[PDB]
């Protein structure tokens, strides 16, 4: 705590504060291009020099601390003329390309040169001309506005764990980017055009398209990783533009995947846009809404409740599946499966059961992780970033399963279900390292919970956490996680709905939007098919009736992150030609099927949810559960044998995992372009 | 050879082709591209050639510079202004 | 001015009166336990509120006899801060809270492609420099909103002697592997 | 000169590289001058060792095999062989 | 008289309905079989 | 000076003036003119809708003024008279052959205009 | 184990390259990758006398070798097959009575895939459950192991049969390589350790080979001769190995135009 | 005890909702933590939905056959008389 003085008043800050961090925090805005909030500090560019009495030369406010009693002029004539020459310095070089390039409007460069600059230039000599890289379909590259920043170096070695940039050359030639021709394939690639300040790299699939000044921004949340990251939708008219990150420090902190970002695109195609009947040929007929409707509730009516059966999709919401389940309910249907494997076999009885008990956080806090058939570098990479920080810093990871090409250092336990067995039963040394790590954590993939002996796997996992220490009341400690591949299980999961209960034999299937895992031999060749969903890639092959919906940006709905975060999804745009919300089409088939349910707008149907679960009206929060230790118990005589067969994942094309991504073309160019390359049958012993 | 294939997108900027042309005509609504692809490639001396798209300054577009220096011998580039193709002189 | 009225940052309890909130009673008595009493700009547990369409709503003008859409809309409360693009704009964002409402209409008119919204209401946003503000627009004008708590980036140390560490003593032996 | 691979058939991923015994043994000898944690202050002088055994130049497999050799990336070798000219 | 070529085209853009099955087809129980209409190359099941 | 009809220019070799830059977009103070642009397949960035309303231009000129490539312009053409609303709603087509029929006055007009701060 | 005498001394040469794939081992890397199939072989309880088959085509060089090699260190027969329609697989299913079988599930047998090709001979495969053992009219028959890139059910990847074992925390076990186990049943010969070492050092005499010759293996590498002047050459004397397997003459010929009295090997027939 | 053993035909879940932490909720709070387990392992098929917030009302509620739902309000009850709550709720 010292004082310190900034365009002469007096303020009080840390001691181990820059002076960037005081200006800052005390309102001041300092220009800068190199800093940056997250990667560590650079002083090549030289925007952010400051004046300082008693010390001759100007101080670089981001990478000096700040000194008591020192005081800094912001707004003298020294910092004009500081900040004057280095603009110019920057700007001698610079190509004339604002009207080509895509970040004109956005550019730091723009804008700091106008604030602060001396505002006309004196250089009349060639500048420097630099021949363009190719990094794939998604960063598109014009090496010319280059100013040798190095935010993408330090973003790939720190955030992304990538090795493949680098600067090569001296003095005024030196190049930035990978010696060789390569790709820059990777998860979370695209965030480094949001790190570069200039247009040398910028976003290829959002190329020449749009302005910044023509764009409405909504803030949502994304549904394509079982993480909730919090998103910015940029919009002109009814066409979706851009998908950018935001700020939430508890989800994906400030980055966000690739299919986040870019496989939005597939809600551009594809899609149904009106109720449609299947003939016994199998034509297709568009009809209305009225004769769908009446043709379904005459099928309920006849039909008999033993024989009716429902299927929840992967991109479900909470009101959908109320609206479901208390129809359902009011048919006396309590059956929400007819597909014979692939359930997860989890008990809903309990909040603790199936969720993420110690948050995305807990990979900071643990000192020892052991994924269990988990692949984070697919199924949330911006975790799997959040874990290469945390093992920089004294994290170790441990994995039983598929070995894979984590950006950092885990150790293979083994490969099949024997060595869990083994951790167990005891004789095990990683028993002892568990019980010797301070806050062990243990994440198990829900994959390898719908293994036919998931319920043997999941005995044997609470056995484990219990008899090391993973849960602890001792140490007020919940290291047992399960890391989800479905928001609409979650939100299943969250109403109360049980996974096991299926239905063997049933005659009339309602398919709430579900396409992953679908097989001709799941449905009966008798039955009658109702799909509810947005595109006909699957599902819309098996159904009689096929009703559009609204997809997760056409919707205000409500969804549950895998650690148990309530957050709102909000309506961006209406959904197309004559699709309806989900919860509305079954409150209307209800009302013909004459059931009505006691609800006519979002706010009763809330009130609803409220009367199931109060804490889905929480949102951007969780809520704690005091049952931890009873939830997950070590029962007594409950079977533990596990067949010995090895533990796997679930993705394999990272690009493709759902309607949406399949749907998507800049998904098909990603595949296209980096599936062969990131194909390997071998670890890569570097890492 | 497919437009669709690998190799046709990685060295077209991974964008579909068209050999013909004449797709932008509808698309963009004009024959530009065929007219541009009438000219010749210019093959200059230096490692640096600057276009400015006419004889005089404000009659054209802003001054750029074009590297001819390339990691393959010879291998032309393109005015991103003007549609103008150049290429080092052997 | 963004950090700074008891009435204003009182959230009204809601009473049924639909028949349809009178089935549902239990629901509505338990979102009236768990939802806050209270709002302030401290808050961190977002909300949504329905519109109080009492005498306090006397001070809209958007109810005319071709309108009857406006008013009982809910509207957005929320912080939009400036976006991963760039981080010295010119005019800079996040000083304020703004309030949004959702579009209503979008579509393409064939003749020319011409996009056209079918409801002018709710094409721009609304400013306020406090989120009492916002809330006391709301009530008077009898709207709804759902209030959306800022989420800011965390404070770090930094320094440039982090970029040059000792590797620490060559006999240090991982026992992990 | 360029600060860039430029494309050469003799100088591809295919051409072959391998240090001679003797120049193995004046590794380790390099390798045993630095700290056992500081393996990558030895990539100037294997460089040299390479420019000695290939008729005075440095091939990108060479490059290559030193990285793994020091246990570092492929970029680092690149930026210390391009920065001294 | 082209009017229909425009429409169809601005509509696309962002919104470009799915063509459903026309006509008598093959049946695989109850899904209904059809060939993939994407232009793209499955390159990572005809590679090796 | 005078402002007329709008034309859309070439260079002489035939290709697009114009870049996409939607700088005369934001420039018009009536909101006349509408821009979307898509990567042209050889890889340059062009226009694929570029059409102005001249029912609501003002025939200000701000538009040719932003442009810095000289692609739109007001040409010296007044007897732009029509009988229907729909023959003033200018497309690309239109104001590219305004452009191919108007080039020559307008290029002496721009010359001398170029040569006057010379 | 003789496998790893170039283990013992300088393991930081290369050891193969295997042109096909762009891919370089040192002997620590194939080391290491062979203990890791081996380890992953027995952690699925393959003892001594199982019998793997292959249906591999050349382009998958390094899997082939890894297999090869793998098999050595874990005691289990190697038995190469080369079926064209599933009545020969079904024929050499039934004949070796083979406890796995690996293959590439894009190659081309007939008008069929490979994949195909297997899925109906086996008619269990498809639904199988997840993580569940085989139950097929076959006795001994419980892996299916394919280096494709997709899931097929009752299968499993390369990549998942792979178990790096670690310095610590390591519970398994890997037998002593012996020298009388059979490694090999081609063309109804069987073929152990020492027959194949026997015929490296025969052939390494007659064709005048020694410790500085790169050795150009080309198409077809399940070829016990291609083994043996291989990379178990590579491993016995320290011999460079270059696989180039699925490349016609020309491509070969551009690539060893870089290397010195390059022996060349053509389908495991030297040329 | 004759009453938990088996659960009727007509009770298709039970789910209750309380508090975390007030004394309102303290008696359901108490008879969940001690009784789950020992009606979850007579009816291992039954679902026994258990959900808190921090200012939830106790409540037992109680779902039958075609949707009919019977909520009791289970503020200040202690052991006893939550086990008659329950009974009674069973029972019809
Ligand atoms: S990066 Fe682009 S918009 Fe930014 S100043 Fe440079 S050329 Fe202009
Ligand atoms: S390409 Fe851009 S972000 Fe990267 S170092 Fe250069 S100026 Fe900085
Ligand atoms: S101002 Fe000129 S360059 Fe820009 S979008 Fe318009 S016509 Fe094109
Ligand atoms: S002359 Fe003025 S009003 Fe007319 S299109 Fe141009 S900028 Fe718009
Ligand atoms: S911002 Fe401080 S030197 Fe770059
Ligand atoms: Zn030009």
């Amino acid at each position: 705590q010292i004082e310190i003085f900034i365009d002469g008043k007096p303020a009080k800050v840390d001691d181990s504060y820059t002076i960037f961090q005081a200006c800052y925090e005390n309102g001041v805005i300092v220009p800068r291009f190199c800093y940056h909030e997250r990667l560590s500090v650079a002083g090549n560019c030289r925007m952010c020099l400051v004046e300082v009495e008693n010390v001759p030369k100007p101080v670089a406010a981001c990478a000096s601390q700040v000194v008591p009693g020192m005081k800094i002029k912001t707004k003298s004539e020294k910092t004009r003329i500081h900040r004057g020459n280095v603009m110019e310095f920057l700007l001698a070089n610079h190509p004339l390309d604002c009207p080509i390039c895509d970040q004109g409007g956005e550019c730091d460069l723009q804008d700091i040169s106008s604030v602060y600059g001396y505002g006309i230039s004196r250089y009349n000599e060639y500048k420097r001309a630099v021949e363009d890289k190719n990094y794939g379909p998604l960063v598109a590259t014009s090496m010319n506005r280059c100013i040798h920043c190095t935010r993408c170096v330090r973003f790939a070695t720190q955030i992304a764990g990538v090795e493949d940039l680098g600067k090569t050359g001296r003095g005024k030639a030196a190049e930035i980017g990978t010696y060789v021709e390569k790709t820059f394939n990777t998860e979370l690639s695209g965030n480094v055009v949001d790190v570069c300040p200039v247009g040398a790299l910028t976003n290829a699939p959002y190329a020449f398209t749009s302005r910044p000044w023509e764009l409405k921004s909504f803030y949502t949340s994304d549904v394509f990783d079982t993480l909730g990251s919090a998103i910015q939708v940029d919009t002109r008219g009814p066409e979706i533009m851009r998908v950018l990150p935001r700020i939430h420090e508890e989800i994906n902190e400030e980055w966000i995947s690739d299919k986040t970002r870019h496989a939005f695109d597939g809600l551009k195609r594809q899609r149904i846009n009106s109720p449609m009947k299947r003939s016994k040929d199998g034509n297709y007929e568009d009809i209305f809404w009225e004769e769908a409707i009446q043709t379904i509730s005459k099928k309920c009516l006849n039909t008999p409740s033993d024989q009716i059966g429902a299927i929840i999709g992967e991109f479900a919401d909470i009101e959908s599946i109320t609206a479901l389940k208390d129809f359902l309910n009011r048919l006396d249907v309590d059956n929400f499966e007819v597909r014979q494997h692939g359930n997860l076999k989890v008990s809903p009885d309990f909040r603790a059961n199936y969720l993420m008990n110690s948050k995305i956080t807990g990979v900071e806090d643990a000192d020892v992780l052991l994924l269990v058939g988990c692949n984070p570098r697919y199924e949330a990479p911006v975790l799997n970033a959040r874990i290469l920080k945390s093992t920089r810093k004294n994290l170790k990871v441990f994995n039983i399963g598929t070995n894979q090409d984590l950006n950092y250092k885990n150790v293979h336990l083994g490969n099949s279900t024997k060595v869990l067995k083994e951790i167990a039963d005891g004789t095990h040394p990683f028993a002892e390292r568990l019980k010797k790590a301070k806050l062990p954590m243990i994440m198990v993939g829900a994959s390898a919970l719908e293994r036919e002996d998931g319920a043997e796997l999941y005995n044997t996992l609470k056995v484990i956490s219990n008899k090391t220490g993973v849960i602890s009341e001792e140490k007020s400690w919940n290291g047992f996680n399960i890391l989800h591949k479905e928001m609409g299980r979650i939100n299943a999961l969250e109403l109360g709905i049980n996974p096991t209960s299926v239905n063997k034999n049933a005659k009339l299937v309602f398919i709430l939007g579900a396409d992953n895992n679908l097989r001709p031999e799941d449905i009966p060749a008798d039955a009658f098919v109702v799909y509810f969903g947005t595109h006909g890639d699957e599902g819309a092959y098996y159904a009689d009736i096929i009703l559009p919906t609204a997809a997760y940006t056409e919707k205000n709905a409500t969804w549950v992150n895998t650690e148990g975060r309530v957050q709102q999804g909000r309506l961006v745009v209406m959904p197309p030609g004559d699709a309806r919300e989900d919860w509305q089409i079954i409150r209307a088939l209800s009302e013909e099927a004459g059931v009505p349910l006691p609800y006519d707008s979002l706010e009763e149907l809330r009130y609803r949810v409220a009367e199931l679960a109060p804490h889905l009206l929480k949102y951007d929060y969780i809520e704690p559960t005091i049952f931890g230790k009873v939830a997950l118990s070590a029962q007594q005589g409950v079977k533990t044998t596990l067949s010995p067969t090895p533990i796997t994942d679930y993705i394999d094309n990272f690009y493709m995992t759902d309607a949406i991504s399949r749907a998507s073309v800049t998904m098909a160019k990603c595949s296209t372009a980096f599936n062969h390359e990131k194909f390997s049958n071998f670890k890569n012993l570097a890492k | 050879l497919n437009p669709y294939s690998y190799e046709a997108l990685k060295e077209n900027h991974w964008l579909v082709s068209d050999s013909s042309k004449k797709n932008s005509e509808w698309t963009h609504k004009s024959n530009a591209e065929q007219l541009i692809a009438k000219v010749p490639i210019i093959y200059v001396d230096s490692n640096i050639v600057r276009c400015i798209g006419g004889t005089e300054i404000n009659a054209g577009h802003p001054q750029v510079y074009i590297q001819l220096d390339t990691r393959k011998h010879g291998t032309p580039q393109t005015c991103k202004y003007c549609g103008l193709r150049y290429a080092k002189k052997m | 001015m963004l950090l700074p009225y008891f009435e204003i940052q009182k959230i009204p309890a809601k009473i049924a009166k639909t028949a349809n909130e009178k089935i549902l009673s239990v629901g509505v008595a338990q979102k009236n336990n768990i939802q806050p009493k209270t709002v302030t700009a401290q808050g961190q547990i977002g909300f949504v509120q329905h519109p109080q369409l009492d005498s306090s709503c006397q001070y809209t003008q958007f109810y005319t006899p071709q309108r009857r859409d406006i008013r009982g809309r809910v509207a957005r409360i929320y912080i939009q801060d400036t976006n991963h693009m760039h981080d010295t704009p010119q005019i800079p964002e996040g000083y304020k809270w703004t309030l949004e409402f959702e579009r209503q209409a979008q579509y393409k008119t064939p003749w020319m492609g011409w996009s056209f919204n079918g409801d002018t209401f709710s094409k721009r946003n609304h400013y306020f420099c406090t989120l009492e503000d916002a809330i006391s627009y709301c009530k008077q004008m009898g709207f709804g909103y759902e209030v959306s708590f800022p989420r800011s980036r965390y404070h770090t140390r930094k320094s440039y002697a982090d970029n040059m560490l000792w590797p620490g003593h060559d006999n240090a032996v991982d026992e992990d592997c | 000169r360029l600060a860039a691979h430029r494309k050469n058939d003799d100088n591809s991923d295919s051409v072959p590289f391998e240090f001679t015994p003797e120049n193995y043994k004046e590794i380790e000898k390099i390798l045993a001058k630095y700290p056992l944690k500081q393996k990558r202050s030895a990539v100037m002088p294997l460089l040299y060792l390479v420019q000695e055994q290939n008729n005075n130049w440095v091939p990108l497999s060479a490059m290559k095999k030193i990285a793994k050799l020091l246990e570092m990336p492929e970029i680092d070798v690149y930026e210390v062989a391009t920065f001294y000219t | 008289l082209n009017r229909m070529r425009f429409i169809t085209a601005q509509r696309d853009r962002s919104r470009a309905p799915w063509q459903s099955p026309k006509g008598e087809g093959v049946f695989q129980g109850k899904k209904l079989i059809v060939a993939s209409n994407s232009p793209f190359i499955d390159d990572m099941s005809i590679r090796d | 000076l005078f402002r007329g009809e709008h034309a859309l220019r070439r260079y002489p070799t035939g290709e697009e003036r114009c870049i996409a830059c939607k700088l005369c977009q934001s420039a018009c103070p009536a909101r006349a003119i509408t821009i979307e642009t898509e990567p042209r397949p050889d890889g340059s960035r062009r226009t694929v809708r570029y059409d102005i309303d001249m029912t609501k231009c003002i025939y200000c000129g701000f538009c040719q003024e932003a442009c810095p490539v000289d692609a739109i312009v007001e040409g010296p053409n007044y007897e732009q008279t029509a009988y229907l609303h729909e023959d003033l709603f200018y497309d690309k087509y239109k104001l590219l052959e305004n452009g191919d029929k108007w080039e020559p006055q307008i290029a002496r007009n721009i010359e001398y205009l170029i040569n006057q701060p010379l | 184990s003789p496998l790893a005498a170039q283990l013992a001394i300088n393991g930081n040469r290369n050891a193969v390259r295997y042109e096909n794939q762009n891919r370089t081992w040192t002997f620590n890397e194939l080391d290491a990758h062979t203990n890791a199939f081996a380890y992953g072989l027995t952690e699925l309880g393959w003892k001594a006398g199982d019998k793997l088959l292959l249906w591999v085509e050349k382009n998958h060089t390094s899997e082939i070798t890894t297999a090869q090699v793998g098999a050595a260190k874990a005691g289990v027969t190697l038995v190469p097959i080369y079926a064209h329609s599933a009545e020969e697989l079904e024929k050499a299913l039934n004949d070796t009575k083979a406890k796995g079988l690996l293959l590439s599930p894009n190659s081309k047998a007939g008008n069929s895939k490979y994949i195909e090709v297997v899925n109906k001979v086996i008619p269990e495969l498809y639904n199988t459950g997840r993580g569940s053992t085989l139950k097929t009219k076959f006795a001994n028959l419980q892996h299916i192991i394919h280096t494709g890139f997709y899931t097929f059910p009752g299968t499993y990847k390369f990549r998942q049969i792979m178990v790096y074992a670690s310095k610590n925390f390591n519970t398994l076990t890997l037998p002593n390589v012996e020298l009388n186990a059979p490694l090999f049943i081609s063309g109804n010969q069987t073929y152990t350790l020492k027959d194949l070492i026997s015929k490296t050092e025969e052939n390494r005499k007659t064709s005048k080979l020694n410790d500085n010759t790169p050795v150009f293996v080309t198409g077809d590498s399940r070829s016990p001769l291609s083994f043996s002047l291989g990379i178990l050459n590579s491993l016995l004397h320290g011999n460079y190995s270059v696989y180039t397997g699925a490349q016609d003459l020309n491509e070969v010929g551009q690539t060893i135009r870089f290397y010195d009295n390059a022996l060349l090997l053509v389908d495991g027939d030297i040329v | 005890s004759s009453w938990q053993k088996l659960i009727g035909t007509n009770l298709r879940e039970l789910r209750f909702v309380f508090c975390q932490n007030s004394q309102r909720s303290l008696g359901l709070r108490n008879y969940i933590a001690k009784n789950y387990w020992n009606l979850k392992n007579q009816n291992p098929n039954f679902p026994l939905i258990v959900r808190e917030c921090e200012e939830a009302d106790p409540y037992i509620i109680a779902r039958y056959q075609y949707g009919v739902e019977k909520k009791a309000f289970a503020a200040n009850n202690n052991e006893a008389e939550i086990e008659n709550i329950i009974k009674t709720l069973v029972e019809q």
